[PDB]
C-alpha cells in the first residue's frame, strides 16, 4: 500500500520554469530513490533525473543537465523538479517513479506517480 | 457555563445525560405536548429568575 | 546508451491468443537488467516483470518473461480483456536508464 | 563502540562518502577516490525501515482518553477514572520513552557492526597479498590497478593470480 | 548476521550435521566426515530453556477480564470497565509481541556468535601450523590424521609437535 | 561470552587487577607488574553510571495506590478498584523485573567487548612484532623495555623502530 | 520438579507389537534426551536405546537392533517405543530415563519414569 | 546536583584521633573517587589522600602516611577520614573533594565539601 501523490496540471509560457512535487506516503521518512520519467505525446518515455533517498544525491541525464534540478526535504518526505528556460517541445506528461531501492543505480521503478501534464 | 438553570434548582442524572450527547450527532425536536392541548389549565405562567 | 527496439509494434489478437512482445538491444544489458511495464492511457504504469525472469508482486501468473543478452521477451499464454495496452522495456544496467518504444495491442 | 569500528580502530568518517553508509577509498598510480558499498547500505536500510515501521504498529493500539463528568457526590468514582487514565498514560509513556532508547542503542550498534563486517571480508579475502596497516586501510604488495581495485570491492578477488608476485615482494 | 558467521563467510549451513547445532568437517588421507560440537551444543540448550521459562514466569501474573453487568443508568460505570479491560489488554498484548520479537532478535545473534567463537577458537589455537581459507576451513601445513583431527575437536593441539614440520612446507 | 573475551580465550580474571576493570601484565628484564586500564575502565564507569540513572527516572512516575472504601452494595466498584490497582501493580513489577534481567544481560556482554576490544588494539598495534599465543598473550619478537611497554599500553607503539630487529629473529 | 509419566500395563501375545510412550513436563519443548531401560524380573537393567531431544537422532544397542523403534514428537514432547516381533523372555518393565543433556553420549539419567509391565 | 555532606565541628586532644565523615547524593552508588584536603589558618592548602570509587584503592601523601587512615563503605556511599595521633598544629579544616573520574590519578576536583573544623 504505497501511493505517489503529484501536483496538478500546469500551463506555462517559453522563458518560465515548473515545479512538479511528489509526496511519497507509505513511511515516516522516504527511503527509496525517486526520478523523474516525461512522456512528451506522440514520443516515448525519457529519463530526465533522480535523487538518492537520504543523501540527496541527484544523478541527472545529458540531455537536461543544466535545465532540471531536482531537490528533496527530509522534513516532508517530498520530491520537487524544477524545469527552467522552457521552450518548444518541453509539453510532456512527467511521472515521478520510485525505485526498488535506496539509490539510483542498479534499481528499477516499483511505482509510478498518477502523471502532470505541463503544456508550453 | 453562565447560563445554566436561570430558574434555581437541579438536573436528575445530569451527568449520565452528558454522557449520552459523547455519541449524538443531531437532534430533531419533535412537538409531543403541545401548549393549546392544557386547555383546562393556565399555561402562562413566568417567574423574575 | 543503450537503444531498445520493439519490433511487433502493433499486435492485434483476441482474448486466447498467444501475445509474445520482443525486446531488442544495441548493445548487450548488463546482469540482464530489464523490466516490462503496462501502461494503460490515463493510468500510471504498473511493473508486470523486473530483471527479465522475475515476476512483480500481486502479477497474475499468466505474464512471465525469459531472455539474455541483446534478446529478451515478454510471453502472455493467455490474453484477458484488461491485457490491451502499451507494453515497454527499460534497461536498468547503464546510466542513461533508457525506454522502450512500446507497443499497443489492438482487438481483433 | 560495541564492535570497535566507529570510532574505534576507524577513529574517523569520511566527508567525500556521499552516496552511501559504507564503502571503501583506494589510491593507485592511475587515481584515486571513494566508492559506497551499495549492497551493505541497502541491508542497513532494510533493517530501519522495518524497526521504525515495527515501532508504529506496535504503539497503534495505544489507549486512548475519553472526557468524563461526576458529580459532587461521586468523588471515589472520579479519582478512579482520573487514577486509570493518568496510570495508563504512564505506562505507555514508559514503553515509547524505553523504545526509542532501547532502539537507539541497537541500530548505532548495528550500524558497528557493518563496518566490522565489511573490513574482515576484505581482510579475509587479500588474506597474504596486503599488509594489515591496523587503521582499517590495507596495502598491498603488488599492482592492484582499477580492475584489481574493483575485483576487491565486488568480492570477486583473485588471490591465486598474485600469490606468486606478492610473496617476492614480502620477503624483500 | 551480526557477528558475520551464519550467511556471512560461512555462506552456507550443512545438511550433514544432524546431532548438534555446531561442528566441525575434516578431511585427510584416511577419510572424511562431519563431528557435532556437543559443549557449544549444549551451551545453547541452556539458554534457550532458561530463556523460554524466564518468558512463561513473567506473564503468569497477567491481567484477567471479569465479565460485570451494569443497568441503563450506569453507563460511564460501564464505559469505565469497559475501557480498563480493554487498556489492560492492549498492554500486555503489546508486552507479549515485544517480548518475542526482541528474543528472536537475541537468538538469531546468539547463534551467530556461538560460530564465530567456534572459528576462533580453532583459529587462535592452529596459530601459524594451518593456512586461512576465509571460508570457514583451515587447510593443514602438515599431516593431520585423525588422532590429531581429534585434538583440534576438543582443544589440545600440540602446536609445538607440528611446529617444525610445518614451517619446512610453509617456507616452501 | 557473546564477544568471546572473559572465560573465553582468557580463561580467569586476574586477583592482582585492584585499580580498574581492564588491564595489562608485563614481564621482562627490568621486572613485572600489574597496570590497569584508566581510559577503558572510566568509559565502563560512564555507561554504568547512565545505565543506573536512567532506570531511576522511567519508574519515576510509576503507579500509586490509594486506599478506598465501598459499602456492602458497591461490590462491583470495589471489585473494579480493586483489579485495576493490583493490575497496573503487575504491569509495573514486569517492567521493573524485566529491565533488571535484560539490562544485566547488556552489562556482561558490554564487559565482554571491552576486553575483546582492547585485546585487538593492541594485537593491531604490534601488527607483526610480536607472536599471538592464544592466551590473550603476546610475545615480543625483540626486546621491550619499560618504556617500549609504557609505548603499548598507552598506545605509541613504534612499529618501524624495532621493524628490522623483529623480523631477524623471526626468521631464525 | 520434572516428572515422567508413562502409558500402562499391557499385556500382548508373541508376534504382535508393543507401543509405550513417556510424555515429559516441566516445560514447553524437550531440551534433554529420553532413552528405555528395561528389567525382566530375575536379571539386570539392559540398555535399549535414545532419541537426541531436538535433532531426533536414535541410537539402538546392537542387541535390540532391527526390533526397536523409537520416535518422538516435538509438538506434544512425547517419546514412543516400537519393540516388533515378541517372542519369549520379552516380559519385563520398560522405564524412560531422562538424561542430564541433549545428547545421548556423555549423559546420565537425571529422572526415571515409575515403569510399565508387558507380559507376552 | 550533586552535594556532599559532611559531620560537625569536633573538638578533640593530643593523642586522641578524629573520624570524620563524607556523604555523596546523587546515585545509588559512588562513581567517583573521593579525596581529603585540610587547610590549617594560616597556612595553604595540603593533600592528605583519597579513595578510587567501586575498587577501594587508598593513595596517602609521604607526609601522613602511618597516622592517616581512608575507608568507605559500598553500602551506605559513605567515606571517612581517620586521623591518629593527634599533636600540635593538627588544628585545620578538612574538605571532601569528589574527583572527575573514578581513580584519583589524572582527575581534578570538580565538587567539595562545606567543611569541617577540627582542633586539638
Ligand atoms: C567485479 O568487478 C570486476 C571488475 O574488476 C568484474 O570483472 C567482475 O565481473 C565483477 N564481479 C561481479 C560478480 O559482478
Ligand atoms: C582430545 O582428543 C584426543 C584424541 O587424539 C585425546 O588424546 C585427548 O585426551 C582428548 N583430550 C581430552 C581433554 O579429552
Ligand atoms: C606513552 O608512554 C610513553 C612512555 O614510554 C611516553 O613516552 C609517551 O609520551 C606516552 N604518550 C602519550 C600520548 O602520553
Amino acid at each position: 500500500q504505497v501511493q505517489l501523490v503529484q501536483s496538478g496540471a500546469e500551463v506555462k509560457k517559453p522563458g518560465s520554469s515548473v515545479k512538479v512535487s511528489c509526496k511519497t506516503s507509505g513511511g515516516i521518512f522516504r527511503s527509496n530513490a525517486i526520478s523523474w520519467v516525461r512522456q512528451a505525446p506522440g514520443q516515448g518515455l525519457e529519463w530526465m533525473g533522480g535523487v538518492v533517498a537520504i543523501f540527496g544525491t541527484t544523478n541527472y541525464a545529458q540531455n537536461f543537465q543544466g535545465r532540471v534540478t531536482i531537490t528533496a526535504d527530509e522534513s516532508s518526505s517530498t520530491v520537487y523538479m524544477e524545469l527552467s528556460r522552457l521552450r518548444s517541445e518541453d509539453t510532456a506528461v512527467y511521472y515521478c517513479a520510485r525505485h526498488s531501492g535506496y539509490h539510483i543505480t542498479n534499481t528499477f521503478f516499483d511505482y509510478w506517480g498518477q502523471g502532470t501534464l505541463v503544456t508550453v | 457555563p453562565r447560563d445554566g438553570l436561570c430558574y434555581p434548582g437541579s438536573f436528575n442524572d445530569y451527568e449520565e445525560l452528558k454522557h449520552l450527547l459523547s455519541s449524538v450527532k443531531h437532534f430533531e425536536k419533535v412537538k409531543i405536548l403541545p401548549k393549546d392541548r392544557w386547555t383546562q389549565h393556565t399555561t402562562t405562567g413566568g417567574s423574575r429568575a | 546508451e543503450i537503444v531498445l527496439t520493439q519490433s511487433p509494434g502493433t499486435l492485434s489478437l483476441s482474448p486466447g491468443d498467444r501475445a509474445t512482445l520482443s525486446c531488442r538491444a544495441s548493445q548487450s544489458v548488463p546482469s540482464s537488467y530489464l523490466a516490462w511495464y503496462r501502461h494503460k492511457p490515463g493510468q500510471a504504469p504498473r511493473l508486470l516483470i523486473y530483471g527479465a525472469s522475475s515476476r512483480a508482486t500481486g502479477i497474475p501468473d499468466r505474464f512471465s518473461g525469459s531472455g539474455s543478452g541483446t534478446d529478451f521477451s515478454l510471453t502472455i499464454s493467455r490474453v484477458e480483456p484488461e491485457d490491451f495496452a502499451v507494453y515497454y522495456c527499460q534497461q536498468y544496467g547503464s546510466s542513461p536508464y533508457t525506454f522502450g518504444r512500446g507497443t499497443k495491442l489492438d482487438i481483433k | 563502540g560495541l564492535f570497535g569500528a566507529i570510532a574505534g580502530f576507524i577513529e574517523g568518517g569520511w566527508q567525500g562518502m556521499v552516496d552511501g553508509w559504507y564503502g571503501y577509498h583506494h589510491s593507485n598510480d592511475q587515481g584515486s577516490g571513494y566508492a559506497a558499498d551499495k549492497e551493505s547500505t541497502q541491508k542497513a536500510f532494510d533493517c530501519i525501515t522495518n524497526k521504525v515501521n515495527s515501532v508504529i504498529e506496535k504503539m497503534n493500539t495505544q489507549f486512548e482518553a475519553v472526557g468524563k463528568e461526576f458529580s459532587n457526590l461521586e468523588r471515589r468514582l472520579e479519582n478512579l477514572n482520573k487514577k486509570m487514565e493518568d496510570g495508563f498514560l504512564d505506562v505507555w509513556t514508559y514503553n515509547a520513552e524505553l523504545l526509542v532508547l532501547m532502539e537507539n542503542e541497537r541500530t548505532l550498534d548495528f550500524h558497528d557492526s557493518n563496518v566490522k563486517n565489511l573490513y574482515d571480508k576484505v581482510r579475509m579475502q587479500l588474506r597474504d597479498n596486503v599488509k594489515e596497516l591496523g587503521n582499517g586501510c590495507f596495502e598491498f604488495y603488488h599492482k592492484c590497478d582499477d580492475e584489481c581495485m574493483n575485483s576487491v570491492k565486488n568480492g570477486t578477488y583473485d588471490y591465486p593470480k598474485y600469490e606468486e608476485e606478492s610473496k617476492l615482494n614480502r620477503n624483500e
